[PDB]
């Protein structure tokens, strides 16, 4: 199950070689509404095992396989599949793939853009995740950390004042080697990150 | 306040309990590092001290690993109990902290996990010795001799290896006692990884 889970992106992925490309029309089969209908076939089942499961392996695989579906699926066309997303969307933000780190930030982006109770309930969860994104490590590619300071910003300004306001001088503190790394979009990113929580907070 | 492991029943428990210290605090005070043990001279809670509790006990251990809101409502209660000037025994503090930390190896579940997080954080910042004690010795004694171990807290549940340095990095961040201790074991640590196992990640995780 596990093979299976890290395999299991290859049911959704772009072709680039047989779609319903202009021109030829004798190319194959294509149905566009294959993403979308294999996400609302494979969510709901993953996620309720992942809640009926216990150990390291299983949950893993059925957080692999539900992000490495998520992933190609677009996030904003699946909507009501959210709501049940948020735990695994949650647990998907720490693990070796920048690929499902980009997908599961943007996942959080369009919830916390409809979603604002779950945001509400679970920023306290969610924010220092968001730190351990942001900080350096085997796993955070640059781009990975500028990912984590785009949700952080979008999170701060969903939620209101009165958490992002107990959540201010951590966001300050741990980007250190965020606006000072490799890449400098990365570095004016977190400069721009750091001044908008600084005068979040103190206003 | 009776005795209840249901949601429902034990969740609108502590949300009432979270408007009662609320008031409690309000009539006598709060915590100061001189008055970590001084209590109020009367009062009604503390008859009812022993079932707060035990209900907040329960509510957080001895209780199935399903639980977001209710643990979380657990440590918050917890916390908040805490913060009443010298009205809960070291004793208490110290079973809260050895709660705190035994369901945030055991659960990965980061309601559970963040909120112990916050617990804990609050307690270093309330109580030096007590979480440099429980939390900070024990987390220090989960890692092995070699690295690339399964940290095995018990029979089943087990963090990574980088799980007690993430922890470490998470509080100490402002506690004397605990960062300097934390900083002098892991520089041990870090020796010990290098002459006896054969370690890179494990050293740079630790430096």
């Amino acid at each position: 199950g596990s093979l299976v889970s890290k395999l299991f992106e290859v049911f959704v992925m772009d072709i680039s070689s047989l779609k319903k490309f202009k021109g030829i029309s004798w190319n194959n089969n294509v149905k566009i509404l294959y993403k979308q209908k294999f996400f609302g076939d494979i969510f709901q089942t993953l996620v309720s095992n992942y809640k009926n499961t216990v150990d390291m392996t299983i949950k893993c695989n059925y957080l692999t396989a539900l992000s490495l579906v998520l992933k190609h699926t677009p996030s904003q066309s699946v909507g009501p599949f959210i709501n049940d997303l948020f735990p695994l969307l949650l647990q998907a933000l720490d693990m070796p793939d920048p690929e499902v780190r980009v997908s599961a930030l943007e996942t959080l982006k369009d919830t916390t853009d409809k979603h604002h109770t779950l945001i509400t309930e679970h920023v306290s969860t969610i924010v220092p995740l968001l730190l351990s994104l942001s900080l350096p490590h085997k796993y955070n590619s640059v781009s990975v950390r500028l990912i984590a300071l785009q949700l952080l910003e979008m999170i701060t300004t969903v939620v209101p004042l009165n958490y992002c306001l107990s959540y201010q001088d951590d966001v300050l503190s741990a980007l250190i080697p965020v606006l000072s790394d490799k890449k400098r979009i990365i570095r004016k990113q977190c400069v721009d990150t750091r001044q908008v929580y600084y005068e979040l907070g103190q206003i | 306040l009776i005795n209840t492991s249901e949601v429902a029943k034990l969740k609108l428990l502590i949300m009432n309990f979270s408007f009662f210290v609320d008031s409690y605090i309000d009539l006598f005070g709060r915590t100061s590092k001189e008055s970590l043990g001084t209590p109020v001279p009367n009062n009604k809670m503390a008859e009812y001290k022993d079932e707060i509790i035990m209900i907040l006990s329960m509510a957080l251990t001895r209780s199935s690993k399903a639980e977001v809101t209710i643990r979380t409502l657990s440590v918050i209660q917890f916390t908040k109990m805490i913060k009443m000037k010298g009205f809960l025994t070291p004793e208490e503090v110290s079973l809260i902290i050895q709660y705190f930390t035994e369901e945030i190896l055991t659960d990965n579940n980061k309601n559970i996990y963040y909120a112990c997080l916050e617990g804990l954080k609050t307690i270093s910042e309330i109580y030096e010795d007590l979480v440099f004690e429980i939390s900070l010795k024990k987390l220090l004694d989960l890692l092995p001799d070699c690295f690339e171990e399964k940290i095995r807290v018990n029979d089943e549940e087990n963090i990574h290896i980088e799980t007690i340095l993430k922890i470490i990095l998470d509080f100490t961040t402002s506690r004397h006692i605990l960062v300097k201790e934390s900083i002098t074991f892991l520089a041990t640590k870090l020796n010990r990884v290098a002459k006896i196992s054969k370690s890179r990640e494990y050293c740079f995780l630790l430096i």
